[PDB]
């Protein structure tokens, strides 16, 4: 059955402006992170439903189909997990700050022997983003690394012939690694009207405060399995089914 | 793509 | 709870599912954002300047039994684009129930 | 029957940087201005038919449909007019700097009154611009009384439906005014789909020496049939049928 | 002459149309474009960072027998692109005759 | 959009 979040405090856009929302399939976002970074200090949609007690368990669990024709594309499950889009046991680890779901990133290994991050970085897991983003530099190495030309602005390309040959490449994320491979991590899309494939990491500095981010979007998700349990403050990862 | 709040 | 809700695919690129605002719910496909904390849809308030609401679906006030006023000001500015407006209360239900 | 214009220099590309030459459907370029802006003082194509006496009258013709779902989408006549596809007979204009095929306007006048280039200014007849472009105030100041929207980068957009409502402009060349009405400026695009209409005058600055230069491309050639004269360096117009 | 050159429009923005360099014929779309002067075509030797290339037609001059090379570099740039690369001879025939 | 030589 649905819920009712009552009296929830939503913005109307009255102005946007940009290529941006024309062109986006959706009519608006519903923001999922911490109040913490509400603009106007709204109560939040899932706070508000956390309130009115409506779900058992405060948890929200992302499945998202990586293939385009792929019915559902995707499901959402509020106040739960779905056990058959994971397989395996969910590894958790804990937000290290709570604005966005922030949480450490011990380091990202290209195959070849490219480490970035090594020291360690930070990571926001973020449904909102559709490739992987981390910081520019760090991104190119990586793009040069697996023969990505750029296309503009830290987005870059491969020739789709070479998807099949490319280099795994690894985050640990507590632990354990998290394995992207060559086909999970590049997008098959149709720019004038023809098969280029998008290379699935885009860099982009985000400036402190908040800054520098990596930030673990849709690509991943896509990959693994995400819970997201605001009674535990900790996300949870799975390889998909 | 679309990368969302900065 | 439990409340599933089915999203749908465009290339990899944007996941979206529907969700229902006012009483009776008018509906809307929005993405369900972890990197953000706010919803919004377009007003039919909304100015001929924004161009994204010539397309997208504009929430009606006046057709909601439970819509509360507000009018505050709010303005958001995500990576990929900003947008403005003012703030109001209803009910929402995910999904369009 | 063809033309084989024999012993022609041309250009193989090998770097192209940027968006614009992926999303294009086409494959490369044959430019058909006169030789002084050509790169390398090659001798363009026309240029070289001319010279080896390929056809009867050194002149081509342009007709372009205005329905993009039309068979043909137009038609090159080289060496000839096509009689078919214009209505009443040609006017020509005097090339004034032979480099690119310039004109000179007299004035655009608005029917709600505003008048742009008022005491004349010059114009290059362009069949590779979409739109037609004109300094940026000026547009700025055409694009308010019509009632478009800013979208990005000195293009407006005006709701499909509003179009029957919009004023005709009427641009005045050698003592004739050449009407074009709102549906002949306006275009129709997708990016989610319908409502979505260009307003064809986008606003670009093009500097001194050459510029400023208003540029009246396809929106102007689809709706009048033009011969490019080389014979007599004249531009002629006539209503396309 | 008249030789009529039929061309496919897309979207009213791009009207473009077939000529073929080389003989025998390797077929490519150009506009034919009356404010610039060079006639250009993707090579088969374009390198990797050409993206545009790798979707488009390439000029191969080792099927054509009338060609001749010339090797000079040119590099144009045009109010919507940028290409570069460098200067070749051959027969060009419209239609692809 | 497409504007062809400045
Ligand atoms: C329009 O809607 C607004 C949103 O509900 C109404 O006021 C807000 O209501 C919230 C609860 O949803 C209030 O409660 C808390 O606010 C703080 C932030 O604001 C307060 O603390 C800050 C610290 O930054 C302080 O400097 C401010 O002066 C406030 O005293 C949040 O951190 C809490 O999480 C919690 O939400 C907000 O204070 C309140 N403020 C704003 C700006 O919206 C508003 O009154 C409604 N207006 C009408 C005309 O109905
Ligand atoms: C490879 O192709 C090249 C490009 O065509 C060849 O070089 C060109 O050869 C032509 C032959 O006619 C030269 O052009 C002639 O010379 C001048 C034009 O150049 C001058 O133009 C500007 C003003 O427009 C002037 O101010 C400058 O001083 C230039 O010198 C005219 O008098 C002729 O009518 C005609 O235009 C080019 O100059 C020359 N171009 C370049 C970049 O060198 C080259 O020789 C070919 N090689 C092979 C093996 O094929
Ligand atoms: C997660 O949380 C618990 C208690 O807050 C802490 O002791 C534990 O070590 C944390 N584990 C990780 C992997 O962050
Ligand atoms: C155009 O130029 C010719 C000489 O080339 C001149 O005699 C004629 O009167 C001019 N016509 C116009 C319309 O300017």
């Amino acid at each position: 059955g649905g819920v009712k979040v009552e009296r929830q405090v939503f913005g109307e856009a009255t102005k946007q402006p940009g290529i941006t929302f024309i062109a986006a399939k959706f009519d608006g976002i519903l923001g999922m992170a911490y109040p913490r970074i509400s603009v106007n200090n709204v109560l939040p949609v899932f706070d508000n439903l956390m309130q009115q007690k409506l779900v058992d368990q405060n948890i929200f669990s992302f499945y998202l189909s990586r293939d385009p024709d792929a019915q559902p594309g995707g499901e959402l499950m509020l106040g739960g997990t779905d056990s058959k889009y994971y397989k395996g046991s969910l590894s958790y680890l804990n937000v290290t700050r709570k604005a966005y779901w922030q949480v450490h990133l011990d380091q990202v290994e290209v195959a070849s022997g490219l480490t970035l991050c090594k020291e360690g970085c930070e990571a926001i897991v973020d449904t909102g983003t559709s490739l992987m983003v981390g910081p520019v530099d760090e991104v190119r190495e990586l793009q040069k690394a697996i023969g990505a030309v750029p296309l503009i602005q830290g987005e870059y390309m491969i020739p789709c012939e070479k998807v099949s040959t490319l280099p795994a490449i690894t985050l640990k994320l507590g632990g354990k690694g998290y394995k992207l491979s060559p086909e999970d991590y590049t997008l098959k899309v149709s720019q004038a009207g023809k098969t280029l494939c998008l290379s699935g990491f885009m860099g982009m500095d985000i400036p402190p405060p908040s800054g520098p981010l990596w930030i673990l979007g849709d690509v991943f998700i896509g990959r693994y399995y995400t819970v997201f349990d605001r009674d535990n403050n900790r996300v949870g990862f799975a390889e998909a089914a | 793509x679309v990368v969302x709040a900065x | 709870g439990p409340i599933p809700e089915v999203l749908k695919n465009y290339m990899d690129a944007q996941y979206y599912g529907e969700i229902g605002i006012g009483t009776p719910p008018q509906c809307f496909t929005v993405v369900f954002d972890t990197g953000s904390s706010n919803l919004w849809v377009p007003s039919i308030h909304c100015k001929l300047l924004d161009i994204a609401c010539w397309i997208h679906h504009k929430y009606n006030s006046d057709k909601s039994s439970t819509y509360v006023k507000n009018g505050t000001s709010f303005d958001i500015h995500y990576g990929s684009g900003s947008l403005s407006g003012y703030l109001s209360q209803d009910t929402v239900s995910v999904p369009c129930q």
